[PDB]
């Protein structure tokens, strides 16, 4: 009786896990991780990244 | 050239500076990584093809 109320716990839920799972998505760069690139590459090449 | 020499590298700590500071190399060029950086990095396996 309460999947209205339900369903707008399902949607934020999948928002957020959408949104975080983003971070993951490399977007065309070498890596996902931000640390990565900066632990790898200088400035010239990291901001390219 | 045709038949090239891999020799592996493991269980051991790599100062690539004794490398890259040497005037001897005619070319030293990286890719992925910058070899100024390779002191603090870790890797799984490392090979030298020659």
């Amino acid at each position: 009786a309460l999947g209205k109320l339900q369903d707008v716990v399902n949607q934020n839920a999948q928002a957020l896990n959408t949104l975080v799972k983003q971070l993951s998505s490399n977007f065309g760069a070498i890596s996902s991780v931000l640390n990565d690139i900066l632990a790898r590459l200088d400035k010239v090449e990291a901001e390219v990244q | 050239v045709y038949a090239w020499n891999r020799k592996r590298i493991s269980n051991c700590v790599a100062d690539y500076s004794v490398l890259y500071n040497s005037a001897s190399f005619s070319t030293f060029k990286c890719y992925g990584v910058s070899p100024t950086k390779l002191n603090d990095l870790c890797f799984t396996n490392v090979y030298a093809d020659s």
